[PDB]
């Protein structure tokens, strides 16, 4: 994302820098995880069942 | 030497002029117009600062739900 500083050295760069002012204010999102919960909800149940097995 | 120096007063003779070339030409702002419209419609329709910021869900989000699971 080097380009702010070609822009500030490319000619047009007045209100590119505000711009550029702008471009620092973005934030991008991370997505959650939702089906980490349902992956260790089956675990318990599995080891039951191995441990009756077992038995 | 004599024409260089006549082509060169000429030279200083179009910078005298306040702005643009002495003659507009009737059909240079028509052609400067298409090829601009040229121009824009080859690279896309732009605005002056608009930086869109839209992000979307998760695609095709797999997991195990599954009469067997």
């Amino acid at each position: 994302i080097d380009w702010a500083y070609y822009k500030a050295t490319v000619a047009k760069a007045g209100l590119v820098d505000d711009f550029e002012k702008k471009f620092n204010a973005l934030k991008v999102p991370v997505p959650e995880d939702k089906y980490t919960a349902l992956v260790d909800a089956e675990e318990q149940e599995d080891v039951k069942r191995c441990a009756e097995f077992l038995s | 030497q004599k024409l260089f120096v006549d082509k060169i007063r000429e030279y200083r003779t179009k910078r005298q002029t306040s702005g643009g070339p002495v003659d507009a030409g009737p059909e240079y702002q028509q052609d400067l117009d298409r090829e601009l419209f040229k121009l824009k419609q080859m690279y896309g329709k732009a605005d002056m600062n608009t930086f869109p910021n839209f992000t979307f869900e998760d695609p095709k989000f797999e997991a195990v739900e599954k009469p067997q699971s």
